[PDB]
RNA sequence: CGACUCUCGGCAACGGAUAUCUCGGCUCUCGCAUCGAUGAAGAACGUAGCGAAAUGCGAUACCUGGUGUGAAUUGCAGAAUCCCGUGAACCAUCGAGUCUUUGAACGCAAGUUGCGCCCGAGGCCAUCCGGCCGAGGGCACGCCUGCCUGGGCGUCACGC
RNA sequence: UACUAUCCAGCGAAACCACAGCCAAGGGAACGGGCUUGGCGGAAUCAGCGGGGAAAGAAGACCCUGUUGAGCUUGACUCUA
RNA sequence: GGAGGGCGCGGCGGCCGAUGCAAAACCCGGGGCGCGAGCCCGGGCGGAGCGGCCGUCGGUGCAGAUCUUGGUGGUAGUAGCAAAUAUUCAAAUGAGAACUUUGAAGGCCGAAGAGGAGAAAGGUUCCAUGUGAACGGCACUUGCACAUGGGUAAGCCGAUCCUAAGGGAAGGGGUAACCCCGGCAGAUAGCGCGAUCACGCGCAUCCCCGAAAGGGAAUCGGGUUAAGAUUUCCCGAGCCGG
RNA sequence: AACUUUAAAUAGGUAGGAUGGCGCGGCUGCUUCGGUGAGCCGUGCCAUGGAAUCGGGUGCUCCAAGUGGGCCAUUUUUGGU
RNA sequence: GUUCGUCUGACUUGGGUAUAGGGGCGAAAGACUAAUCGAACCAUCUAGUAGCUGGUUCCCUCCGAAGUUUCCCUCAGGAU
RNA sequence: UGAAACACGGACCAAGGAGUCUGACAUGCGUGCGAGUCGACGGGUUCUGAAACCUGGGAUGCGCAAGGAAGCUGACGAGCGGGAGGCCCUCACGGGCCGCACCGCUGGCCGACCCUGAUCUUCUGUGAAGGGUUCGAGUUGGAGCACGCCUGUCGGGACCCG
RNA sequence: GCGCGACCCCAGGUCAGGCGGGACUACCGCUGAGUUUAAGCAUAUAAAUAAGCGGAGGAGAAGAAACUUACAAGGAUUCCCCUAGUAACGGCGAGCGAACCGGGAGCAGCCCAGCUUGAGAAUCGGGCGGCUGUGCCGUCCGAAUUGUAGUCUGGAGAGGCGUCCUCAGCGACGGACCGGGCCCAAGUCCCCUGGAAAGGGGCGCCUGGGAGGGUGAGAGCCCCGUCCGGCCCGGACCCUGUCGCCCCACGAGGCGCCGUCAACGAGUCGGGUUGUUUGGGAAUGCAGCCCAAAUCGGGCGGUAGACUCCGUCCAAGGCUAAAUACAGGCGAGAGACCGAUAGCGAACAAGUACCGCGAGGGAAAGAUGAAAAGGACUUUGAAAAGAGAGUCAAAGAGUGCUUGAAAUUGCCGGGAGGGAAGCGGAUGGGGGCCGGCGAUGCGCCCCGGCCGUAUGCGGAACGGCUCUUGCUGGUCCGCCGCUCG
């Protein structure tokens, strides 16, 4: 999910540099022609100069694909499901929860078809799921370095993840822009969604369609 | 970033545009904020201003001023009312730039061209709501 | 025995590192086709009220028509009709324009604001209905097509 | 004898600097300002000076080596105008 | 030299904390912890964002490199500022005068000049007025500095016009092409003169640039401002071409 | 030293057992003129037990770094004053 | 600076003009060709190569070498 | 070899500043799945450079050996010694039984190579059968493949600089 | 001579029009190195690369087989996957080295020359008039028989016969595509701190929008935007969706069947030789030169050659989207990019200043603050400045300006001492400097203070378990009663 970047590919590489060579206590390094200018790295096929370039730092080569192995995967995926019916990992990934009797959610399917963000956070309070969503509507990071530039001002803690098991892929529309909220639907369930940082336990709302498709994923 | 195929989502962009500002950049962030009385009657909570409006302090320290806006500065967005100001040491007035956010509109000279703005953002209001 | 030599702190000066900023760079990705003798790419020199520069423009010179927006421009001065308006604005659009002097650069040259030629109209007065003077713009290489005067037993007829 | 130096008022660099600066002998990269052992042991200094700092300027131009060049020569190898 | 276990920095996914009632940063012969890498905390300075922990990743840690770039010493207030024959006195002005300016005096270059001008070159430096922040390695009120203004006027002087050595379009031909020789069927392809009348007659090695020095159409005098004056200006007198 | 019948010392090799011996009885193209023999197979018997001593264990395999200029002393020794 | 070579010709010197990089020019020194000449300078190929010199960046732990064998245009280095 | 060296560099300080990244490789280690394995050229789809889904595969392996043609065509199927551990007996010491990992060794089988050449047969094919101081990255009871990381290796400017 | 037409060849500052240069990222050709590598170096490698040169477009090149193959044959061209890190080639050394098939993406097919308009150049350019105009019509000159118009293009096709089927050209209105304009939710409520509140606290609302920026400190709700929709407007336009008018037919072509034919591109084929290039090897492509054909024929078939077969296409003419490229230009979206010695040479007047005779070389240089509120005035000084003051939340922010490190410098203090020898440290002691040092502990009894168990009551989270169901064990709180502590 990352693009390839580098450094530039004909840097400081058309730099003039020629050299003394010897008789002179300078270092034996290339230097520039022009001397009639008031500064200027002395002599640029470097990795040793001001303004040079350098042999190394990036250029583009760097693999950002690294292949996956669909059975590895499958193993991944499945485990990600049994993460939400053990308590204690749900606890440990720092989920605030004063959730219902019974261990992983299984709802109505009535909650596709729900247009507000206003009824959304109803519906939640009364499962006792929204109890993590209010806890990163606030406690909101301001992440420190040069992410604060590009557009990465706040980064927002993982609450709920709701999964639908409407066929035709039909995100609802209100669960989208919930305080960190995911959406998804089963034909599109991931790794990365049920365990974001790779810490599996995630508090996933699982539909009662949903729940009978995790199965035809893709000691003991 | 967040979302859709469309020109303009650019952190460095967003700031590029709005210093500058060309003349319907200009207007659009000469929207001010509307008092009560006058969002009740334009069922809008902004609208661009003008020169002859009369327009009060809110925001800011120096709260509780009143004047016309004497002048709008194009090269740094900055709008420029009378009686909001600092003194010189030699004992010169000198207006103090304000943020049109900032300031609230206590009246409003309607026009014509400035009238048309009222009524299509009324409008647009009315869509929505009902 | 001051002092000197040395050291540190506290306050400074020096210096511009560090932190925190960034209308910028950098790299990737996407869309798009669209220069010119109909005078280009590039240059030069001018033009703003007050400008050195950058930017803009070309004797119609920091701009014009038209159009959109709908009142600013501002350092100071200023206009006040241009403000309930065919209309403010270092404005945006900019269809209609001018678009200097150069430059492929074209009358010919060019270390030359160099040296020709031609035509236009207005005025004059008839040593002629012509002479003189005016402002503007042309007059290259290249070759097609159509065109004229013809070279030449090139080829034919017809010549005396 | 002039003009310096010197001394003044003003003005004011650079080269160079691991850290510095008293000798003797010893051993030691086999010739020490420093170590070891003896002798010593002026603050603060100026004008001088050319022993020393194997002082400084210059990756010794020589000399050797590099599977490093280039100028040249030819009865080198191999091509060619 | 290998392997092992850690620490610190920057950014990213997670998670938790901290803040204008004072963040980060920086300072601290202040305390304490860890074998260390480092960490912690206080006080001072400061004024807007930041750190810890779990994953992830690097343009990731410096003492050097006859290192690169910036700053700053000792050297050192030391070498020096010594060629060109040389200054001095009084006055003026100004806060302040060996150096400015004026006089007086002494000298010097010694007309192949340290001179009056033009070339080339520079480009306003010339002159006034303002005037000492930088600069004139002293000084300074002075300046060829800085600021602000002005100034170069030609029928006759030059360029122009003209040819030289020579350069170069045009033609033919190589060279893809750039580019180079250089003319050809301008030779019964048209330029030139009569000629106004439309027609006739005559001819090449063309045609331009090329010496602001060659060669050359044509001016003198007096006056003037900051200045060269045949030259700007003006009187008077010409001279050349149309 | 480039002679040796002769001839040391210090060095050097091998062996001191169960990875062994013995009994039983199988096969062969070998080997025997001959099951005669040789080798190799099944099965049985014999432990601390094959000198000494020790093994804060040993055996084995894969893979890679550095090194690839050495220098010195006692002793032995060649060249050379 | 002094001392001094030449100073009416193979003289001196300007301007215009010609010749440009394995090329020019040379009354010939390998001299000189814009502080540049045993092959100018500039940009590029080029971030060229170099068994060789320099430097090579946080800590602690545990183990711990070798300059020897063999081959090599190899004896300043590799393979083994 | 030895640096205090009469070796070489370094006045001082701040900030830059050098084993990197990749493609293809070996080993090791981890992960998945496993006689298979490897989604992503692609197509479906989308909350959009992603993620999700899926195709036949193709690549690599699952058999080889030759230069090549090719190969009765590689399935009859193995012993022995030391072997952890277990089993059995015994109070134990030990004995016996089964014996893995692994190691060493002796065979058979296959290809290449050389001999041997039945019955048969489209007329020279055929390959039962018995062997060999030859030789192979084989069979004789497979292990890979994909992904990743360190380190090694090569191309790349390639530790940095000349 | 005069040659009507014209023949052949010249000339117009000629009639209407056209070319150069740029761009050169990417592309299509041409032409062409060496460093390097082989630890040397020539063959070879680098590389059919860099340099040199020309020319177009938004893509370009390519393009309907003289193909690939050896098959129940594939089937223009391009690109990706694979073949492939391989066949091959190579001082067989270093190295060098692709295609065919297979899969996928994308798809699209065609017209001239070479058989006859010959009842007639039916065709075209120009001038001229008119017109609703990338055109159309009338008219007249001219072009062209050394051949225009043309059936027809190898898949074929022209003749003939017999049947059906099928057509040329218009309005008007949408969509498609592109560009704009414009609109599209909600607090500026109380308190505190501060110069300011966007901050903290109290209390709210909106959310297809809690992206971002702006704004006097972390702003969903202050403004702009954002999101999701709405409303306009102008382009471009035959891509198709509507409709509506002419039915374009007895034509032409298509189909079925039949015949006579089948015209199929030359210094090209092909070959030799030479050089260049190729993995291409008795020659891969290419070129020069030399030789040189045929049409029941010709070419190809990865080892030269003859022979016999078989297979496969049909050159030597030409067009044509898509799938493919993209360090330039223009207009956008982003990144585990960089953070002023970094990033581009350039964040700022940067290809600027400056350097060089030139070719070319080429910097340094961002930050007061919310707002200039950029220090009036008084005083000293020749002035520059200083000192007061004013201003500011802060001048410990005064255009050396946010923070203001190291080095160095100054002041001063401490230690030390002016009888003494320096690696600057370690080790020991003293001074100098400074932080630390149970909240002050326990048993017992008296008063003051507060609460109450057991057991009954009343409401419950629990247990072992069983798990329909059952039995044993709960503790606790509310708080009344009854006894005590």
């Amino acid at each position: 999910k990352r693009q390839p970047y580098a450094v530039s590919r004909r840097a400081g590489h058309q730099t003039s540099a020629e050299s003394w060579g010897t008789g002179r206590a300078v270092s034996r390094i290339p230097r520039v022609p022009g001397g009639g200018t008031h500064r200027a790295g002395q002599g640029a096929f470097g990795n040793m100069c001001r303004g040079g370039r350098m042999f190394a730092p990036t250029k583009t080569w760097r693999k950002w694909h690294r292949r996956v192995n669909v059975h590895l995967r499958r193993v991944a995926v499945a485990s990600a499901l049994a993460a939400t019916s053990v308590p204690s990992l749900v606890l440990a990934r720092g989920h605030r929860i004063e959730t219902v009797p019974e261990l992983p959610l299984v709802i109505s399917d009535s909650a596709e078809s729900i247009e507000k963000t206003s009824q959304a956070i109803k519906i939640l309070k009364q499962v006792g799921a929204y109890a993590d969503a209010e806890k990163a509507k606030d406690s909101v990071g301001i992440r420190p370095g040069k992410g604060k530039m590009r557009n990465r001002r706040y980064i927002n803690r993982k609450g709920p993840l709701i999964v639908y098991g409407t066929e035709g892929s039909k995100i609802v529309k209100a669960f989208r822009n919930l305080p960190g909220v995911d959406v998804a639907n089963v034909e599109r369930l991931n790794l990365l969604d049920l365990a974001p940082g790779g810490h599996l336990g995630r508090f996933v709302i699982w539909t009662e369609s949903a729940f009978k498709k995790l199965e035809e994923v893709y000691v003991q | 970033m967040k979302r859709n195929p469309r020109v303009t989502s650019s952190r460095r962009k967003c700031r590029k545009a709005h210093f500058t500002a060309p003349s319907s950049v200009r207007r659009v962030l000469m929207s001010a904020a509307l008092s009560t009385e006058l969002r009740h009657k334009y069922n809008v909570r902004s609208i661009p201003i003008r020169k002859d409006d009369e327009v009060q302090v809110v925001r800011g320290s120096y709260k509780g001023r009143e004047g016309k806006v004497v002048q709008v500065y194009r090269r740094r967005w900055v709008i420029h009312v009378e009686r909001i100001t600092r003194e010189k040491v030699n004992g010169s007035t000198v207006n103090v730039g304000i943020h049109p956010s900032k300031v609230v509109v206590t009246k409003l000279k309607l026009d014509k061209d400035r009238k048309a703005i009222l009524d299509r953002k009324a409008s647009g209001r009315a869509a929505d709501k009902a």
